[PDB]
């Protein structure tokens, strides 16, 4: 029944400030140690740091990387964990999440919150349709998808068919830019026979900019 | 002043096999209670960190057996048997004895199967993302592996290079496989300007390249 909930995370302007908070439940709260930990895009989990528990005053530890800028604490009496961050740099960019230092070791994890920083704007995505062009090999299966282009900051999230069509479904990693866009697409396969008499529609939600769009993907 | 070295950064082996990973330390971490605080954590993409084994040999709570951990001092090892499609996902030790504490590298493990040709396939730009001058041309290449393939655009024969980008998708949970899309980007100008556009797929389980063209026609 132990759980943490993470909260605080999302887009802030360069040498900006937030708060993660993370509140927990099912577990004696003070008994323990609690840490944070990050995660860039793509590379390795880093530590950043632990506060100790009552037996030890609640008292702090920080990794090189952002001891002076970050801050660890706790509100005992509701059980939450926090990590102020500060002068926050791009390379702060990353999804943070908490430990409790249980079972020698951090044996529950939060579910991890996102944190971007950086000047640009938030930015909707436009959306294309990909359906195969006049020339359709005679095969078995027709591809089609959509691509999700020029939007920021991440992330987007792609369904077909309100969730109805799910299997055969390929919604690849966003990739940036030239410029500082992110950009995706999202396919999926059906038989060749069944691109006409059918409607397929991509489902294309970016809550970062409150966009929900949904493309009929027609021949 | 501790160093964590974990090896291998990646490690590819097939159904059923024995993957082991290593993890050194610049420096010993036993303590004088003879406890060794080192751990061994798994993070399955798009998850968050779990828990594997705890004080170097602990098991933690839902975690098959398969999965052991030995070591002394300052050379650690994480053992896996009989592995399976679960298993996939990035593995780290983590010291917790000395502050500040520190994790290990990463190990990506991936599951090695048969090799499989991709089915591939091509997009036009659509005629509404043309209006904004911009024009972009996918290439999907669908269900194969090994991961290592190439795609080269080619317009009215010509090669293309430095406007195309690649993104691949995580080995699939059922069959193991991958998927990746190339797009090719244009300026609308560019693109109405030839007549041709074809996608070249080279991938060790085609014999000779395969190739899906359009003409902007």
């Amino acid at each position: 029944q132990v759980q943490l909930v993470e909260s605080g995370g999302g887009l802030v302007q360069p040498g900006g400030s937030l708060r993660l908070s993370c509140a927990t439940s099912g577990f004696t709260f003070t008994d323990y140690y609690m840490s944070w930990v990050r995660q860039p895009p793509g590379k390795a989990l880093e530590w950043l740091g632990f506060i100790r528990n009552k037996a030890n005053g609640y008292t702090t530890e920080y990794s090189a990387s952002v001891k002076g800028r970050f801050t660890i604490s706790r509100d005992n009496s509701q059980s939450i964990l926090y990590l102020q961050m500060n002068t926050l740099r791009a390379e702060d960019s990353a999804t943070y999440y908490c430990a409790r230092d249980g079972s020698y070791a951090m044996d529950y994890w939060g579910q991890g919150t996102s944190v971007t920083v950086s000047s640009a704007s938030t930015k909707g995505p436009s959306v294309f349709p990909l359906a195969p062009s006049s020339k359709s090999t005679s095969g078995g299966t027709a591809a089609l998808g959509c691509l999700v282009k020029d939007y920021f900051p991440e992330p987007v999230t792609v369904s077909w068919n309100s969730g109805a069509l799910t299997s055969g479904v390929h919604t690849f990693p966003a990739v940036l830019q030239s410029s500082g866009l992110y950009s995706l697409s999202s396919v999926v396969t059906v038989p060749s026979s069944s691109l006409g008499t059918q409607t397929y529609i991509c489902n294309v939600n970016h809550k970062p900019s409150n966009t929900k769009v949904d493309k009929k993907v027609e021949p | 002043e501790l160093v964590m070295t974990q090896t291998p950064l990646s490690l590819p082996v097939s159904l059923g096999d024995q993957a082991s990973i290593s993890c050194r330390s610049s420096q010993s971490i036993v303590h004088s209670n003879g406890n060794t605080y080192l751990e061994w954590y798994l993070q399955k993409p798009g998850q968050s960190p779990k828990l594997l084994i705890y004080k170097v040999s602990n098991r933690f709570s839902g975690v098959p057996d398969r999965f052991s951990g030995s070591g002394s001092g300052t050379d650690f090892t994480l053992k896996i048997s009989r592995v399976e499609a679960e298993d996939l996902g990035v593995y780290y030790c983590f010291q917790g004895s000395h502050v500040p504490r520190t994790f290990g590298g990463g190990t990506k493990l991936e599951i090695k199967r048969t090799v499989a040709a991709p089915s591939v396939f091509i997009f036009p730009p659509s005629d509404e993302q043309l209006k904004s001058g911009t024009a972009s041309v996918v290439c999907l290449l669908n269900n194969f592996y090994p991961r290592e393939a190439k795609v080269q655009w080619k317009v009215d024969n010509a090669l293309q290079s430095g406007n195309s980008q690649e993104s691949v998708t995580e080995q699939d949970s059922k069959d193991s496989t991958y998927s990746l899309s190339s797009t090719l980007t244009l300026s609308k100008a560019d693109y109405e300007k030839h007549k041709v556009y074809a996608c070249e797929v080279t991938h060790q389980g085609l014999s000779s390249p395969v190739t899906k063209s359009f003409n902007r026609g």
